[PDB]
């Protein structure tokens, strides 16, 4: 009964804070170099128009 | 006349036209092609005996030097009459009903003038738009702007083309009209409005500008203004109440943003236009309603949020323009909800303006903001009862859960062909609030439950 | 030419947005306003290439080429300040669109309108205050016109002029005719009671002070754990439907200044229409006079021309350092200031200047670091040396929510105070909807000082404790969400609903409330207390050996009085600080 | 003699082109003289044929170009050193801001100044007393070193720098800093806690200060942290002083740089900034140190808050790259009521070897920062570990580590901001931390160091 607990404790932790903590993360870390990439892009095309 | 027929340079979409003069930013032009064919064009910019323009149908097959370009000596324009209620015009007011031609009474800039924020009236008036989600708790203001959030395969189409034809003004106001805008939308998308329009007889009392997605990108971002000028004609000039609906305003970004692209302009956030907020804001600002006028322009714009991100550019940059906003959830599209309405983010801004005696009942307000705050409880102990089981919840949770149920089935979802006035509506908000004791309904006086509680 | 001379007529040759180039402009110098085109809409010089000038215009350029005449000015972007410009709408480069209207008989905005700010015409009388051959430096005082009930304006000796009043005498004038000559070192100059100042430069002020006075803004969350001085800044960013402008709009209704200055930075029109009708229909009991007597709007709205939203930024700030001058205290509010950055943001790709952050140019941060520097605790000049502020209250539209946005992580580098927003909370009907977690003001510890004096009480620390069971409220609910409510200790269930109270009965406030929009400091501190002492009771009540439940349970009663005690009119206090005797009676009989 | 010419071409933004000149210099200090007879200073950045571009400091507002005439001094920015700059405040361009006397200038120094020959630059092995814990003992500072402080916007980094200003004292030693101050883009509040604090301490009398506030140019502050750098390697080489450099913002100075950069359309580097950035910003922590036969010195301790509290932006980046370590703060810290917020995890000193040890210090000193390195870093997940697992899942050791970085969080890390800790009570204070810990556990301490340490 006591390790059920500690168990339930560690399930719950898992999959309300861990993975959600991880897949927000991952679109945030995906938006940023999505919009650095092209950032760079443009300021690559004013270099090409000196 | 002005005819030139020297032209500089063909770039892709882009025309330069050399030897020029008397000609003005935004300036239309003509391109007469050397096999006839007659081209439109707008002036981008113009310095000295030099102006760049771009040109709508596209610069394909084009000899320069045997074509010749006119200038117009004037902006893109909308030929105006009373007697464009009941036609179907294209995203640059031409005709495609083909009927009988139409004779303007005058020509406008499609950009308009903005409204003198002194000369404006607050909207502080109510319109039956059939839908109870929105007539209660979502009200609908003459001249507020209020959009649609939606998705892809959410009905928002059913839900538009409901509003068209349901939607009317109290008070006997013998002039009502409605302003029907689509841009980029498809073939079938485009007869699905068309047809349920004539055959409800919602033509009559419509003027429709129908654009599709073959259609140039140039057309589809003046699609909205050309409906708009319509509106603002009909509204401030011959003192109708009109109802402006326009979608997909997805697909009016995207245009925007290829337009953009076109003329080589830097990217912004998420690719978006960085004058995307302004320019979204020079047609949702044309609504309100003005003193001393009799007649206004109210708007409705449905888009549909990308990956259904509400944080998107699109539905962001909307919601910080717009007066409010119609979240639908494809959550109760699953569950059949007709319109799937979800009124916990959907939200009115001026509904306070549009509710209350005289141009509603006066129990409005009092039960608008008891239905929410049981329906936010309900949904709350709904879904605190799933994760727990049905023996953590109270007894009165549980009444809370059955009533949010019998809102979602019985209130909400009427049917995107149940005309409901807005007397019906408040009739049956009431037997949903008679589920609950009359202990809790704490937002709502005792003089208000004495009259309408069963 | 032709025999005779003129001025020097500049010559449009090229025309982009609102950008035009214009050649023979050779006489005159950047930042120099002028009248471009045709319809000659009003247009700034930015930059200059031999005798070309690059302009910027603040109205429409579409039906504007090259060939049309473009005439300058000589003077830069100024405001005129003096009587009749309390109780007035102006637009970005203020204009009164009351009289907008009137002359132009439309109720659309044109171009190639120029109107003088003020009215000449309106007789005002003036009324001497200062003795005939004295010496007069920037500044000083020489009389007054009571423009309105409340607010008195004074006229001062404009800048650059030092010398001896040689004639003055009251009586009605208006603000074109003399009142004053004053003997300087040139000669003779005479002083009116309109001056004139370009708003990019900042007024001159003897010193800056540290702000140490918190404002009074009638928002139990704000003045309270997030407080704001008198000449401190305070920064709202949030997404959509937040509540920025609600709160601004009770800053502009309740705070303890003299002045308030409200700029409609490229926002919504309605929210501007909203104002110049209610306001002069809210009176506060004291005066007699509406709140409008107080106010001046500066409104450039979203469809309107994107350059003028820089000008109504700067047009306000100036108008506020003006009264600031006067030694009264004055509050700006700026509407977004986002939309501001987006102006610089269309200007600079139309420049074809380089990014810079999120394509806001790379002098962002700068305009932003200028202008919230114009604010504070100052020193007016003049012999007198009297103390005047500016409180700037601006509210940040971050895209999506996500203020890792420039324009609010530059604009907190610069301000001690972040109001933030958080949709969450808005969603669920939490307004005001900050973020008291993550929300901060670099304030609090000088004004909790000032706070335990005035009111002999200690404040401090009861807001300190306030915060310190808001803070395990965050922490307690992440233990909840996986062990559960019911593994919790009953002081630990405890410390929940004594932050619920918090949250939900002080935190918590309608400003559509006729009671609850406004509430003093003193019925602040009352509150709080009631609050305060239930937890200190409950805490003695459980060491005791009671349980959670039978203190819940036999507490329905006063909770519930607790609750509608935000409701309790300002003159009732008695009824709120008189619970404290309810609560303590009412747990003693739960221990027995 | 005098150099003068009257050919403006062009204007925009802080830039300005005049050309059909002759004899014109880089980096050569101009003034431009507008219509109206206000001198508004600037410097050549490039000079090609009979062109030249300038930038100019205090703007181009309100200049007409035909009407206007630009001198050329014929030589660089330069500062007017002197011995009674100490006590006195100047502006972002070294000029007199206190109404103090006119100033009779010893020489004028080219404010770039020298790289100092490594042969003549000897080691920086003095361990400086700050009062503060955290740096005296796990992160040492030495005089002539230039160690950082990594803050945020909202961070009490102001109070940490006057602190340090104030506890500043050499063992072994009378010699009490000189410091100067460069505020760089600042607030007025920012600025006159500073200040404020100076007054009160007196050391307002034993310093010289060069102010730009938020309200002043940007442009400016290019040439401020570098007026005080000469004016600090014046002082502490020619004058044999003691010298503490401060500087903040020096995010403001790397914004500069980008105004500038962006307006000369030149190639943009990361975020922005311009390639050159790690270039000159070295050129200004480099200017510290000591040098052979000359007993002066100079120490530097810059101030600069981290966008998006982000270490792995380009201003902290390359800071953290040129640098002798940094100091870190942390909001975590600080929301925890921790004073002073260092985070000692990420922070680092470079010349703590060298610096600390026996003669200068207990022989203990190494062995227990490089002890309470691993024991708080273990401690510290170990809590983080507790909070979501329950602290009944952790092992009895590490409950005893868990225990033990809180207990390091409050009272070693927190001390108050007027507190001063002499080396030796940190140092008793540092045994009493780990002593509830089992010397099987210890494995980085010497065991005949040990029983003689600990309690
Ligand atoms: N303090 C408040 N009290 C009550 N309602 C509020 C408050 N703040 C915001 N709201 C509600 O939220 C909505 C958003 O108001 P607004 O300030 O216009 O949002 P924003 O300016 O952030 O876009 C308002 O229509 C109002 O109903
Ligand atoms: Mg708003």
């Amino acid at each position: 009964a006591e390790e059920i607990e500690k168990t339930r404790r560690r399930v719950n932790a898992l999959e309300y804070m861990t993975i959600p903590q991880l897949e927000e993360t991952i679109y945030y870390i995906k938006m940023k170099l999505e919009e650095n990439e092209r950032a760079e892009v443009t300021r690559l095309i004013k270099v090409k128009n000196m | 006349i002005k005819e030139y027929r020297t032209i500089k340079e063909v770039v892709g979409p882009l025309m330069a036209v050399e030897k020029v003069s008397g000609v003005k930013y935004e300036e239309l032009i003509e391109v007469r092609m050397q096999n006839g064919e007659i081209r439109r064009g707008q002036v981008l910019e113009v310095q000295e005996d030099k102006a760049m323009v771009q040109i709508f149908e596209g610069t394909s097959g084009i000899n320069l030097k045997n074509s010749s370009v006119r200038f117009l000596g004037h902006p893109l324009q909308l030929g105006v009459s009373e007697d464009m209620i009941g036609r179907v015009f294209d995203g640059l007011g031409r005709p495609k009903d083909n009927g009988p031609e139409i004779l303007p009474e005058k020509y406008l800039d499609i950009n308009g003038e903005v409204i003198n924020p002194i000369a404006r009236d607050y909207p502080d008036e109510f319109i039956q738009t059939g839908i109870s989600a929105i007539d209660h708790l979502n009200t609908l203001v003459r001249g507020q702007k209020l959009p649609v959030f939606s998705g892809s395969g959410l009905p928002h189409k059913e839900l538009a083309a409901q509003i068209a034809r349901q939607a009317t003004v109290l008070d006997s106001s013998d002039d009502f009209a409605v302003v029907f805008a689509a841009i980029g939308i498809t073939f079938e998308e485009a007869e699905f409005f068309m047809e349920d329009f004539r055959q409800t007889g919602a033509i009559d009392r419509s003027v429709m500008f129908m654009n599709l997605a073959n259609d140039p990108a140039i057309e589809r971002i003046a699609t909205p203004r050309m409906a708009l000028t319509a509106a603002e004609y009909l509204a401030y000039e011959k003192g109708m109440h009109v109802l402006v609906i326009m979608t997909d305003m997805t697909n009016y970004a995207e245009a925007l943003r290829e337009i953009s692209a076109a003329r080589r302009e830097v990217p912004g956030r998420r690719g978006y236009p960085g004058y995307l907020y302004t320019n979204l804001a020079t047609l949702f600002e044309r609504a309100g309603r003005i003193r001393g006028l009799k007649g206004s322009v109210t708007q409705i714009p449905i888009l549909t949020m990308p990956e259904d991100d509400k944080t998107h550019p699109i539905p962001d940059l909307t919601g910080y323009i717009t007066e409010g906003q119609i979240i639908l959830t494809r959550e109760l599209y699953k569950s059949g909800i007709q319109p799937p309405i979800d009124v916990l983010p959907s939200l009115s801004r001026l509904k306070d303006k549009g509710t209350g005696a005289g141009k509603t009942r006066e129990d409005h307000a009092a039960t608008m903001n008891q239905l929410f705050a049981a329906y936010a409880q309900g949904k709350q102990a709904k879904e605190l009862a799933v994760v727990l089981g049905e023996s953590a919840l109270s007894d009165i949770d549980k009444i809370y859960a059955k009533f949010a149920e019998r809102f979602e089935n019985e209130y909400v979802n009427q049917g995107f062909y149940t005309n409901r006035t807005i007397t019906e509506t408040l009739d049956l908000g009431w037997e949903l609030l008679a589920m609950l004791p009359r202990t809790e309904l704490k937002r709502i006086k005792d003089d208000l439950l004495d009259k309408y509680l069963p | 030419s032709s025999g005779s001379s003129g001025m020097q007529i500049g010559k449009i040759i090229k025309v982009s947005g609102p950008l035009v180039m214009a050649e023979n402009m050779s006489e005159a110098s950047i930042q120099d306003m002028c009248l471009v085109g045709d319809l000659g809409v009003i247009g700034e010089i930015i930059e200059m290439r031999q005798d070309v000038a690059s302009i910027q215009v603040y109205e429409e350029t579409s039906g504007i080429g090259p060939g049309e005449p473009v005439r300058s000015t000589g003077e830069a972007l100024s405001v005129e300040l003096g009587p009749g410009i309390i109780s007035q709408m102006f637009d970005g480069i203020q204009r009164p669109l009351d009289t907008f209207m009137e002359v132009t008989q439309s109720n659309f905005l044109g171009r190639g309108v120029q109107l003088p700010a003020l009215d000449h015409e309106k007789q005002w009388w003036f009324e001497a205050t200062i003795e005939e051959g004295t010496e007069v430096s920037a500044g000083d005082i020489i009389g007054y016109v009571d423009e309105t009930k409340i607010i008195q304006h004074k006229i001062m000796v404009p800048n650059g002029i030092k010398g001896t009043v040689q004639k003055i005498e009251s009586g009605s004038f208006t603000i074109d005719d003399p009142i004053c000559v004053i003997e300087t070192e040139q000669g003779l100059k005479e002083l009116t009671m309109m001056q004139k100042w370009p708003v990019r430069r900042g007024r001159p002020i003897k010193q800056k002070l540290n702000p140490d006075v918190p404002m009074i803004t009638g928002q139990r969350v704000i003045d309270t754990f997030f407080p704001v001085t008198k000449g401190g800044a305070a920064a709202v960013p949030g997404p959509f439907g937040a509540g920025k402008t609600v709160v601004q709009h009770q800053i502009a209704k309740w705070s303890d200044v003299d002045l308030v200055v409200y700029v409609g930075c490229g926002e919504r029109g309605n929210e501007m229409t909203d104002v110049v009708n209610e306001f002069p229909e809210l009176i506060d009991p004291n005066t007699g006079e509406s709140l409008m007597e107080r106010t001046v709007l500066i409104a450039n709205t979203s469809n309107m021309p994107v350059a003028a939203r820089e000008a109504s930024i700067y047009t306000g700030i100036t108008i506020a350092e003006y009264f600031r001058d006067m030694g009264y205290d004055v509050a700006i509010m700026a509407d977004s200031t986002s939309r501001w950055a987006e102006a610089l943001r269309e200007m600079s790709g139309r420049l074809e200047e380089m990014p810079g952050d999120e394509g806001y140019p790379a002098y962002l941060g700068s305009r932003l670091a200028e202008y919230y520097e114009r604010s504070g605790r100052v020193i007016a000049l003049g012999s007198d040396q009297r103390e005047g502020s500016i409180t700037a209250i601006s509210a940040v539209s971050p895209s999506g929510g996500d203020i890792s946005e420039p324009v609010t992580q530059n604009t907190l580098r610069v301000v001690k105070v972040f109001w933030g927003l958080d949709s969450s909370l808005a969603q669920k009907r939490h307004f005001p909807s900050i973020n008291w977690i993550q929300s901060y003001s670099l304030y609090s510890t000088e004004v909790g000082r000032y706070m335990d004096q005035i009111l002999q009480q200690d404040w401090s620390d009861m807001v300190t404790e306030g915060m310190r069971i808001l803070q395990e409220e965050e922490q307690l609910n992440e233990i909840v969400r996986l062990v559960g409510i019911d593994s919790l200790s009953d002081n630990d269930r405890l410390t929940l609903e004594v932050a619920k109270s918090i949250r939900e009965d002080y935190l918590q406030q309608n400003a559509f409330d006729d009671v609850d929009t406004f509430t003093s400091r003193e019925k602040q501190f009352n509150m709080l207390k009631v609050i305060l002492t239930f937890g200190k009771e409950a805490r003695k009540a459980l060491s005791l050996g009671a349980y959670f439940n039978e203190i819940m349970e036999g507490t329905v009663a006063v909770r519930e009085r607790i609750s509608r005690s935000k409701y309790i009119p300002e003159e009732e206090l008695a009824k709120i600080s008189s619970i404290n005797e309810e609560i303590k009676e009412t747990i003693q009989l739960i221990v027995s």
